[PDB]
RNA sequence: ACGGUCGAACUUGACUAUCUAGAGGAAGUAAAAGUCGGGUUUCCGUAGGUGAACCUGCGGAAGGAUCAUUAACGG
RNA sequence: CAAGACGGACCAGAGCGAAAGCAUUUGCCAAGAAUGUUUUCAUUAAUCAAGAACGAAAGUCGGAGGUUCGAAGACGAUCAGAUACCGUCGUAGUUCCGACCAUAAACGAUGCCGACCGGCGAUGCGGCGGCGUUAUUCCCAUGACCCGCCGGGCAGCUUCCGG
RNA sequence: AAAGUUGCUGCAGUUAAAAAGCUCGUAGUUGGAUCU
RNA sequence: CGGGGAAUCAGGGUUCGAUUCCGGAGAGGGAGCCUGAGAAACGGCUACCACAUCCAAGGAAGGCAGCAGGCGCGCAAAUUA
């Protein structure tokens, strides 16, 4: 059955960037989906989306912009501690210069290096660059 | 494919050891069925007593006569075959004496034409062969 | 809750498998002292126990209050 | 797909958006709910009196006119069977199927159709055990089954 | 039995026929497996003997 | 000294496990140039044929080299 | 005239079934996919150690029956050395009923569930929209065709998607 | 250590070694939106 | 024997840890004690089991897995200062 509704909504943004499209439709929608797409956005990597707002679990249509190689999901959702977090961006990003490891904390969504400005740990979401 | 569960750790780590029994060198070292069928029994060298002499005729496409020597192990009296290296290091040996013995090379492998040799002579009445070869040393008897 | 005046727990964890990174599920079954003050106690309801000194062969510790279960109204 | 059947199939219903009464409908929720009653006293399942006020009556939804369900208008009221629908409906195509068997002994098709239903049936009472709708010491057992229904 | 099976037979003659032929079968397969068996401890046997002279007594000397 | 307790160990049979002498049997090896001398494409599972191989029966595979014809049919 | 067997041609890259498999008429019996639904329940789900039903052919027990075929076996031919091939006969078996067995190149030599990434039109079932021909122009719906569209199928062709 | 030839990171399972004949099913593992 | 730890290692890991520090266990094997604050103590006692010393043949005395040293064992390890 479908689980990890992010997992799918990455893996379709990944293949409709690789084949070179426009706009992507991904359904289901979640808040996780949506607070990932904001970040992604909030660093000029996909561009602005619409959440298409039926009574159901919502759709997303959202505009690609060329500039994403790859956008991936880490299942399970491991813990992340500050110590452990060099090793993280060590294995999954191509570089020190850009890569972004998206991690859920109680400060809420964000990014590795918000992480470590607002000193926090949590847990693995995903990755683009 | 793979389990990738938070809650997998006890299926990843049997479903590891139960393949790691399939593993030849795993197997071979944590059995312990290879390590009593071993004459040294777990020995780097071991000493025994020249019981007689042995031509061992070469594999197939080499034609030799490599002379050997059949041993009697004095801790737990087995019987080996060990090879002697040089030319003419045979006639330092006499039967009925004791004897230094190593393995060949390969772990208790037969190693190049000699069949079924996997081990070696080292020092012959407690005397080096290389002394004895190179002319160093004498030897007793 | 069948032997007389003390009951059997049991208390569930995950222990943390470093090479895997993963956990596994584990639990410990205690036999502990349940006072006749607490009556109507059933089966899958929470208990708080407190530790004590030891009572018999494998009891050591003190029903302290009792807690139903999630669907026992 | 299907639970024990290799089928992947797309046939279902799909609700519009739109979830207000329509204004041709001018019927209350209370004639609408008497309606169910007098339904039920006639004797009929929740899905039965949908279709029955979807297709004569012109009702689209009775949650979205009265704003509560079937079934819970007829637990509210009193007039809800004990055991619900569709594990009434799965014990009685069993007790067609094992009367089937009964008569004919060499019918392995029957047999195997027979133990699916059969773990679809402990399925359901699994699910209902779980939200305390059956009790917790009820059973299906082989030979007392066409008395539950 | 290597007889041909007529029309004017009836029971208690093909039923006796049947049982004697099911009788030859039963010992048969019984010498068969006798058989198997003999063959596999010889086999063992000589390929212990076998391995025995690849060990020892083979050499000029 | 009676009694009790802890209890080493001793004897008898069974279950055994190990160490250590053996008449004999069946073998192989080195020594005797001593005596006599055509079929198949490739398989699988089961059964029979003297054990295996192999052949045949039954049921399966290709992991075996598709040329030529094919628009009318209404009165 | 009787006996047992088998359901050809129609029969297809068509259909059905979890697989093994399944083809004469009619009736009875309970099942089932798909499609259609502005029906109902509301997470009841997926994959599954243990455990459990089914499982070609061959084979084994009891009974029945033995048309054809037919392992074994008996003959006849065939040759420096033929003892497999070939022909005639033929036992177990091949058929049915009730018990066992649980194996196949049991094959797509390809786990199941879910998502995304090119295209095209044939076919099977269901549904929808239709100008027309036909049931000797049919009096209205309905069947057979014709043109599209949707959903699940058995498959095919095409492609420098990527491997 | 070379051994990504024990693979959690991180291997394989058409033809090279390899997916159970098939389905059900308990423990195990995993489990769709939704509440500032 | 267990830890502290060690070798190797990109990251993850694999393997070692009898061995001077901390803890446990035992003085040929078992068992039972006396004294004492503290031992079921062994450079304390009493037995049995296995070894083994001096005998005048009645008796007596033993316990190096302490330090050196010896035999044996072994591929394998030091001075009776």
């Amino acid at each position: 059955v479908r689980m990890n509704v992010l997992a799918d909504a990455l893996k379709s943004i990944n293949n409709a960037e690789k084949r070179g499209k426009r706009q992507v439709l991904i359904r289901p929608c979640s808040k996780v989906i949506v607070r990932f797409l904001t970040v992604m956005m909030k660093h000029g990597y996909i561009g602005e989306f619409e959440i298409i707002d039926d009574h159901r679990a919502g759709k997303i249509v959202v505009n690609l912009t060329g500039r994403l190689n790859k956008c991936g999901v880490i299942s399970p959702r491991f813990d992340v501690q500050l110590k452990d977090l060099e090793k993280w961006q060590n294995n999954l990003l191509p570089s020190r210069q850009f890569g972004f490891i998206v991690l859920t904390t109680s400060a809420g969504i964000m990014d590795h290096e918000e992480a470590r400005r607002k000193h926090t740990g949590g847990k693995i979401l995903g990755f683009f660059f | 494919g793979k389990c990738r569960g938070l809650r997998t750790a006890r299926k990843l780590r049997s479903h590891r050891r139960d393949q790691k029994w399939h593993d030849k060198q795993y197997k071979k070292a944590h059995l312990g069925t290879a390590l009593k069928a071993n004459p040294f029994g777990g020995a780097s060298h071991a000493k025994g007593i020249v019981l007689e002499k042995v031509g061992v005729e070469a594999k197939q496409p080499n034609s030799a006569i490599r002379k050997c020597v059949r041993v009697q192990l004095i801790k737990n009296g087995k019987k080996i075959t060990a090879f002697v290296p040089n030319d003419g290091c045979l006639n330092f040996i006499e039967e009925n004496d004791e004897v230094l013995v190593a393995g060949f090379g390969r772990k208790g492998h037969a190693v190049g034409d000699i069949p079924g040799v996997r081990f070696k002579v080292v020092k012959v009445a407690n005397v080096s062969l290389l002394a004895l070869y190179k002319g160093k040393k004498e030897r007793p008897r | 809750m069948k032997m007389q005046r003390t009951i059997v727990i049991r208390r569930d964890y995950l222990h943390y498998i470093r090479k895997y990174n993963r956990f596994e599920k584990r639990h410990k079954n205690m036999s502990v002292h349940l006072s006749p003050c607490f009556r109507d106690v059933q089966i899958g309801d929470i208990v708080t126990v407190g530790e004590c000194r030891p009572l018999s062969k494998t009891v050591r510790f003190n029903v302290l209050k009792v807690t139903k279960a999630a669907g026992t109204k | 797909g299907r639970m024990h059947a290799p089928g992947k199939g797309l046939s279902q219903s799909a609700l519009p958006y739109r979830r207000s009464v329509p204004t041709w409908l001018k019927l209350t929720s209370d004639d609408v709910k008497e309606q169910i009653y007098k339904l039920a006293k006639k004797g009929l399942t929740p899905s039965q009196i949908g279709v029955i006020l979807r297709d004569s009556h012109g009702v689209a939804q009775v949650r979205f006119v009265t704003g509560n369900k079937i079934l819970r208008i007829l637990k509210s009221k009193g007039l809800a069977p004990d055991l619900p629908e569709d594990l009434y409906h799965l014990i009685k195509k069993a007790v067609a199927v094992r009367k089937h068997l009964e008569r004919n002994r060499k019918d392995k098709d029957a047999k195997f159709r027979l133990i699916l239903i059969e773990s679809r049936i402990h399925r359901l009472a699994r699910y209902y055990k779980t939200k305390r709708v059956l009790p917790p010491n009820w059973k299906y057992e082989s030979s007392t089954a066409s008395a539950l229904v | 039995s290597t007889q041909p099976r007529s029309k004017n037979e009836s029971k208690e003659d093909k039923r006796a026929r049947k049982q004697a032929i099911k009788e030859e079968r039963k010992e048969r397969r019984v010498e068969k497996k006798a058989n198997k068996l003999a063959f596999k401890l010889e086999k063992r046997r000589q390929e212990k003997e076998l391995l025995n002279l690849k060990k020892n007594v083979e050499g000029l000397k």
